[PDB]
């Protein structure tokens, strides 16, 4: 199956520095689990969110729930079960870094990977442990899905 | 203090190279002495270099033009290998640096091998040498870049295939190139204590005038005078 | 299979070692070469042929570094500093812990290493280092009985309770002057940690209850509040519990949110401004906290004013009750209330923000004389002094032949509490640099500024002025300013002088030698203030 | 007092770091102190080299025959390229 | 080491052998063989009680302070009167002349006598005999004997000349014909860089009576040999 | 002066502009439109930037593929904030004013004359010195 | 719950107290500290308990029973910080009123009392003025 990261996040601010483009703001999220800070660009008008908002959130490698890869190719037809079809807005993209507050003589305690989607960022600080899972220029999809 | 910092590497300090590189070359490298001697005689020349471009430029810009990019031909290596900096490379120090006096060899502006034409080589090449060693010393390369010993192989034949492609051929006419690249920009001007600028000067300064328009000196004070406006 | 062999084989390759007889697990070692089924007389080989005494050559060098006159000392540190090193890379915590759970006491020998003061050095860098050792930890709190880094100066109550003793003892030895300099490396440690910058500030307003001379101890309160405010912390809520704030909840509520948002609003004035028109106001103490002073001059002398006409008289009249209502109290009972200079305060303070506000303003020259009459409240001066910094401050403000800075002079003339904040202004001026300003337009521009400079030397505020002038000498400026600077100090003074005041202003009166005053004050030091 | 053909010179500092005294410091690290300049009408650069607390080193003039008559041609060679390249640079183009 | 009333491995040897009580003599010896500060005295226990050797730290403070023997010695070179310099430097001499013997002591010796124009001559006499010593000797004590036995210097002098010859019949019948070079080619200066002409020098240093040792080897090689 | 003597002109650099926008989202008839006039297209229709709620392709997605070949690059948007990079927003721009190209592929910023037009170190620059004059004259028609 | 904690409050670094401890901190959070309350580390101890003082009054009134069991809970610890928190805290959920009676079984107030009341009776000479003082008026500031 492959999931690299899973969790629950809440809402905190939409748009602190301003609004910059009106169709995508710029969450600010917190999870009430593992204090990952998330900071994700999302198209708000196609799927409009809120602050205080409670959502499902989870960073997979594939959707087919079986660890099979289709090297980044739009596939309409392809009939196989679909863990996207379990979230209301799926997104794809590829992490461009992983930075972390390591010393030149100890790892990092926590790590902080930003991630591409067609140009909409995400960038998700927290503990190293959990975000273990992200290997730097790897195909990835975010699913998001409200929890009313 | 911060060239020591950035450019000397260590080889005292274990942990750093255990975070680095692998156990095997860490052992290697802290066992024997003589590959220890060959990083600091890397780093004596780098320092000797330091110098030299102290004296060359003292306007402190580093901004300067070269043949070749080699930031960027080290990100391309990490791109095609696919080199993840969050591990320990495996990349042995004394082959950067016996790979660096290789491609040094290799790289040739003046032909022959004579005093006056080795004397020749090396200046024709100080700078650019100068650059690629201060660029990729074993410290940056190991600490920041974590280049593969492939990928690293392949950045030297790169960067000497770039630097062949880049001399000046034989039968060009810099003549009437540097002409029309230099009168081309006069034809865009504005026309201006105050000194006379645009293609009046330009004239002045080619059509060579017994009499400048504005002739003028910068002089420049030394005692007192060079902080104390009174005396100056 | 038996592991005797290879322990024996190890025993031998140990033993062969040069000068292994000094090591001291050797006992075990033998025991180990012995009962495997080894022998007691290969190892007195091992050991002796390997043996050069090393001991001893080092002994006959000391003496021979000795014998030159070398002092014994430096080498003496020398070595113990190579033992330093020695033990930092080799330094192992559990064994420490080891040494904590053999006996709660250690054994003796870290007493006597207690006792000499390089080895304290020592173990302030490993707890440094390795915060996380109960050995160091006791060793830190047993020097501290007797330069802890700040992580370790917090980690315990104990040590940083000292400490902190330590660290107010030396700011009330050194007095207001000392204050910048030992002020940062004590907040850090109190603004580095809640519990710490409770536990302090606690002590702290235990300690300001006394009268003689507690205002101190509150004032390094306020510097280190205000340290944590702009470290970006919550250090509002905890100065409101540290007050009467509980007393007054609608007040404290006020306070709070608008000290967290950091910015007035009037939603919350209007319910302050009715708290204290109605004849039951809360102690006027309360609500003096120099960040909402801070806040009210921020927001109401800016350019602008951003300020409604309707609610305007609401601030200024919370502004006037702050600074010039004076209450009486005695023994916790608030006696009265003095509503005198309310109403001519808050007269002045409109005039002013009106002035300040207007900026069509030209008719500043027309208004000079009632700036400086509504400058004598202290309050409508700092107000004035801010205006005046935000207004020079900006870029392109000089296309005059000025003013605003003979308003600080009339600052600076009135006020002595106010000498050190017109010279934090006036030395930012004068090492701003200025570029559409011609040269020597700017030099005659810092030849203003060092007259205005000259003018508060002339009220008493002669030293950090005379040794902030020193330092940029020595530290940059032409000596052209400096030697116009000490002219017109020559100028006005005469004597009789003082031993502080010659020694700040004579050093710096010899780098140069062009001008009689001069020799006359040289004459007058030289044989009265050596 | 002064040397004939400088009708008005005038006293000022470089406002750029091009033209600041930039000196290394013991730290190897490059400071730009601010350092009176001061610029001539006229151009007698023979006579001015030999004034007092005139510094013989960072001395110059834009004009070019008088640096051939008293430097020397390779001297005349830089003093050409200095100034083709300020007036080239001086409305922000670079030319190789 | 005895000459000085210091124990060697001879004193360790007798100690230990025909002793039935090698763990009081041992601990007696490693306290009293200590170095002489009282500070270190608290911290040997400590030192060792991690199981570290106290080995290394005697290794590392020797290489320091003999070190620093040499940079004193290298500072009293040039320093205040020549009579202190050479009185301090004479005292170091028949002190260190006990443990010249060893391999370690010798360097400083051998400064010693570098920083020295003039030694008593039996120190002289035993560093020319012990080939080892005269082998491991700077030149600085060699110009002296040799200003006192011409013998060696005229050993020294010999396979450097026997090079010379070689490499000049070589070059006189080097095989290559061409105008542009021949045996006579190189400048003088050229010629002058010879390892055998800087050796030389070296070894007579501003002595005018080596310089004649050096003159009369040449007049006997010149005449005898009949080689210009 | 070595650098690109050419680069991208009015209309087209306003339109880059305006579509490099980090809100630019395109419909499945708009991006295979578009893909027809790409002359080095593979013939793979790259996965979209969004699936659900509806499939929806970036801007920059599309201006990823006519990058030719594996370049990097990173430039400054005209309109860069002077002070981003000491903020914690260094490799996560607000506006997106940080040009990001890795591997051949646009992943952050928005183009303009300081990363396309003519001036050294441009993108057509780097393209040119990488890919020979072949692939960037195609990559020159092709962003037309 | 105090994993929870722990992984909400475990970060060594961040001694203050992180902004949104007031979101943190519910009433059933704060209810079922006192169930875990000894089995967390002392520095999330520390924060969690500082934390109290950021919170709304008002909310600092409805759970103030629990607030002042896990300060009882505080000051039974081991952790001397606790100890001492919890001293200062013992007064504050009832009233907001910190508690200033620290010179009981504490040697370190009791040095504090001794040395530096001392110290302010000694430097009563020239005494320095708090900030505030600069707005007094004449009749204020003599008071």
């Amino acid at each position: 199956a492959g999931i690299l990261f899973e969790d629950i996040f809440d809402v905190k601010d939409i748009d602190p520095e301003g609004k910059k483009f009106d169709r995508v703001s710029r969450l600010h999220c917190e999870s009430e689990s593992f204090k990952m800070d998330l900071i994700l660009d999302v198209n708000i008008q196609i799927y409009p969110v809120d602050l205080g908002d409670k959502f499902r959130l989870v960073i997979a490698s594939t959707l087919y729930e079986d660890g099979t890869l289709d090297d980044g190719e739009y596939n309409p037809t392809d009939d196989r079960p679909s863990r996207a079809d379990q979230f209301e807005y799926v997104m794809y993209g590829k992490v461009y870094r992983i930075e972390g507050d390591e010393t030149s003589t100890e790892a990092a305690t926590r790590l902080s990977a930003y991630v591409s989607y067609g140009g909409l960022l995400m960038r998700l600080q927290g503990d190293a442990n959990n975000l273990h899972g992200f290997e730097v220029d790897s195909r990835v999809y975010l699913l998001m899905k409200k929890l009313a | 203090k911060a060239f020591e910092k950035k450019f000397r590497f260590d080889y005292t300090n274990e942990r750093a190279l255990r975070r680095t590189l692998q156990e095997d070359l860490v052992k290697d490298v802290l066992s024997n002495a003589h590959i220890q001697n060959e990083l600091e005689r890397e780093f004596e020349r780098m320092r000797e270099d330091r110098e030299v471009l102290r004296v060359i430029f003292p306007t402190g810009d580093s901004k300067v033009v070269l043949p070749c990019n080699l930031l960027r031909m080290i990100w391309n290596a990490q791109k095609i290998f696919h080199i993840n900096p969050r591990l320990p490379s495996d990349l042995h120090p004394i082959k950067v640096v016996e790979g660096v006096k290789e491609l040094s060899k290799k790289l040739v502006i003046v032909n022959g091998d004579d005093p006056l034409s080795r004397q020749a080589q090396e200046n024709a090449t100080l700078l650019f040498n100068i650059h690629l060693r201060s660029t990729l010393c074993s410290r940056r390369m190991a600490e920041e870049f974590r280049l593969s010993g492939e990928a690293f192989d392949w950045l030297l034949g790169e960067i000497e295939s770039k630097f062949n492609q880049a001399i000046a051929h034989p039968g060009e006419m810099v003549g009437a190139l540097a002409a029309q690249s230099l009168g081309e920009p006069a034809t865009q001007m504005t026309l201006n204590k105050n000194v006379t600028l645009g293609v009046p000067r330009l004239k002045e300064l080619i059509n060579i005038s017994k009499k400048p328009k504005t002739p003028s000196l910068t002089v420049f004070l030394l005692g007192q005078s060079a902080r104390d406006a009174e005396r100056a | 299979g038996e592991d005797d062999a290879e322990v024996q084989q190890e025993c031998l390759h140990k033993f062969s070692t040069r000068d292994y007889i000094m090591e001291p697990s050797i006992f075990n070692t033998l025991k180990r070469y012995f009962q495997a089924g080894g022998s007691p007389e290969n190892v007195i080989q091992l050991l002796s042929e390997n043996y050069t005494a090393v001991a001893q050559t080092v002994n006959l060098l000391a003496e021979w570094l000795i014998q030159t006159g070398v002092e014994p000392v430096q080498v003496q540190e020398t070595v113990e500093n190579h033992l330093k090193s020695l033990l930092i890379k080799h330094f192992d915590p559990r064994k420490a812990d080891s040494i904590f759970t053999e006996e709660g006491e250690t054994p003796a020998w870290l007493e006597q290493m207690i006792a000499h003061t390089t080895w304290r050095d020592l173990f302030y860098k490993l707890a440094e280092a390795h915060p996380d050792c109960l050995m160091l930890n006791f060793t830190v709190k047993l020097i501290s009985d007797a330069i802890t880094s700040v992580s370790t100066a917090c980690q315990q109550l104990e040590v940083f309770s000292r400490v902190l003793r330590t660290s107010l003892a030396t700011i009330l030895d050194g007095g207001e002057e000392n204050l910048e300099k030992n002020l940062p490396e004590f907040a850090k440690m109190v603004c580095h940690g809640e519990h710490t910058y409770l536990f302090a500030q606690a002590m702290m307003s235990v300690l300001a209850q006394e009268e003689q001379g507690g205002s101190a101890v509150r004032r390094i309160a306020q510097e280190v509040q205000r340290f944590a405010q702009e470290k970006g912390h919550d250090a509002s809520q905890i100065t409101l519990a540290l007050g009467t704030a509980a007393s007054y909840p609608r007040a404290c509520q006020a306070l709070g949110a608008m000290l967290s948002k950091g910015a007035l609003n009037p939603a919350d004035i209007t319910v302050l401004f009715k708290m204290f028109t109605s004849m039951d106001p809360p102690p006027v103490e309360l609500i003096r906290v120099p960040a909402f002073l801070d806040l009210f001059m921020q927001s109401l002398f800016k350019p602008g004013a951003r300020i409604n006409q309707d609610h305007k008289h609401k601030y200024i009249h919370i502004l006037a009750y702050a600074a010039s209502v004076v209450e009486t109290w005695k023994k916790n009972k608030r006696v009265s209330i003095n509503k005198d200079e309310l109403k001519s305060t808050s007269k002045a303070v409109e005039t002013v923000h009106n002035l300040c506000c207007n900026e069509n303003a030209s008719e500043l020259v027309a208004e000079l004389s009632t700036l400086y009459q509504c400058i004598r409240f202290p309050v409508v001066a700092m107000g004035v002094l801010k205006w005046v910094d935000w207004t020079v401050s900006e870029p392109r403000y000089f296309q005059l032949q000025p003013v605003h800075l003979a308003l600080l002079d009339e600052i600076s003339t009135c006020h002595q509490l106010l000498h050190p904040q017109v010279l934090q202004l006036l030395v930012k001026l004068f090492e701003t640099e200025h570029s559409q300003l011609d040269v020597m337009e700017q030099l005659e521009l810092k030849k203003t500024l060092l007259d205005r400079m000259v003018h508060l030397l002339s009220r008493g505020y002669v030293l950090p002025v005379v040794s902030y002038i020193r330092k940029c000498l020595e530290k940059d400026t032409d000596i052209s300013l400096i030697r116009y600077f000490v002219t017109e100090v020559l100028d006005v003074i005469a004597p009789p002088y003082t031993s502080d005041f010659v020694q700040l202003f004579l050093p710096i009166l010899e780098n140069d030698s062009i001008a009689d005053p001069v020799t006359e004050f040289i004459a007058h030091c030289k044989s009265n203030f050596i | 007092q002064g040397i004939e053909q400088i009708s008005k010179v005038y006293m000022h500092l470089p406002q750029t770091d091009n033209k600041k005294k930039i000196i290394i410091t013991e730290d190897g690290e490059f400071k730009a102190l601010q350092e009176w300049i001061l610029e001539t009408d006229g151009v007698s650069l023979m006579r001015v080299l030999s004034e007092k607390d005139v510094d013989p080193v960072r001395t110059t003039s834009n004009d070019i025959v008088e640096i051939f008559t008293v430097l020397g041609i390779e001297a005349v060679r830089k003093a050409l390229e200095r100034e083709l390249y300020h007036v080239i640079s001086f409305d922000g183009s670079y030319v190789n | 080491l005895q000459d000085l009333g210091v124990a060697n491995g001879e004193d360790l040897k007798e100690t230990l052998t025909n002793c039935t009580e090698p763990l009081k003599a041992i601990e007696q010896f490693q306290t009293e063989n200590g170095v002489l500060l009282p500070s270190l005295q608290s911290a040997l226990p400590f030192l060792d009680l991690h199981g570290t050797p106290r080995l290394e730290f005697h290794q590392s403070v020797f290489d320091e302070l003999r070190d620093k023997l040499l940079e004193r010695v290298s500072a009293i070179a040039s320093e205040g009167k020549a009579e202190e310099r050479y009185k301090k430097l004479e005292d170091l001499l028949e002190k260190s002349f006990s443990l010249v013997k060893m391999p370690s002591l010798q360097p400083v010796v051998m400064c010693v006598m570098k920083h020295l124009p003039k030694v008593p001559e039996k120190k002289l006499k035993l560093v020319m005999a012990d080939k080892e010593l005269y082998r491991a000797c700077a030149v600085e004590v060699k110009r002296q004997i040799w200003q006192d036995n011409q013998a060696l210097f005229g050993d020294e002098v010999s396979p450097l000349l026997k090079q010379y010859i070689l490499e000049k019949e070589s070059a006189l019948f080097s095989t290559e014909l061409s105008v542009l070079h021949n045996f006579f080619s190189p400048s003088p200066k050229t010629r002058r860089q010879g390892e055998v002409v800087q050796r030389l020098t070296r070894m007579v240093g501003k002595n005018v009576k080596l310089y004649d040792m050096v003159l009369q080897f040449l007049r006997t090689l010149f005449l005898r040999t009949r080689n210009v | 002066s070595n650098r690109p003597v050419m680069g991208i002109v009015q209309d087209t650099l306003t339109a880059v502009r305006k579509f490099t926008k980090r809100d630019v989202f395109l419909e499945r008839g708009e991006v295979m439109n578009l893909l027809m006039f790409l002359s080095t297209w593979d013939g793979k229709v790259p996965q979209p930037a969004i699936l659900k709620p509806r499939p929806l392709w970036t801007g920059k997605q599309i201006f990823s593929l006519i990058i030719p070949g594996h370049i990097n690059c990173i430039r400054t948007h005209s309109t860069h904030p002077d002070d981003e990079d000491s903020g914690p927003y260094k490799h996560i721009s607000p506006g997106d004013t940080k040009v990001v190209v890795e591997n051949g592929e646009l992943i952050m910023g928005i183009l303009c004359k300081k990363s396309l037009g003519t001036s050294a170190g441009s993108l057509v620059h780097i393209s040119y010195l990488e890919m020979g004059h072949d692939i960037t004259r195609l990559f020159y028609s092709n962003i037309q | 719950t105090g994993l929870w904690l722990h992984n909400k409050l475990g970060a060594t670094d961040e001694l203050w107290a992180p902004p949104s401890i007031a979101s943190l901190l519910t009433a059933a959070v704060i209810d079922n500290i006192r169930l875990c309350f000894h089995g967390l580390s002392s520095a999330v101890k520390l924060k969690l308990l500082l934390g109290t003082l950021h919170l709304p009054r008002r909310t600092v009134d409805e759970m103030k029973g629990a607030l002042m069991e896990i300060i009882q809970l505080a000051s039974l610890d081991s952790d001397p910080w606790v100890l001492m928190v919890a001293d200062i805290l013992k007064s504050f959920p009832d009233t907001g009123s910190l508690n200033l009676e620290l010179e009981e079984q504490n040697p370190n107030v009791q040095d504090i009392l001794g040395e530096l009341r001392e110290k302010v009776g000694e430097c009563e000479a020239s005494a320095m003025l708090p900030l505030e003082c600069q707005y007094l008026n004449k009749n204020a500031l003599t008071t």
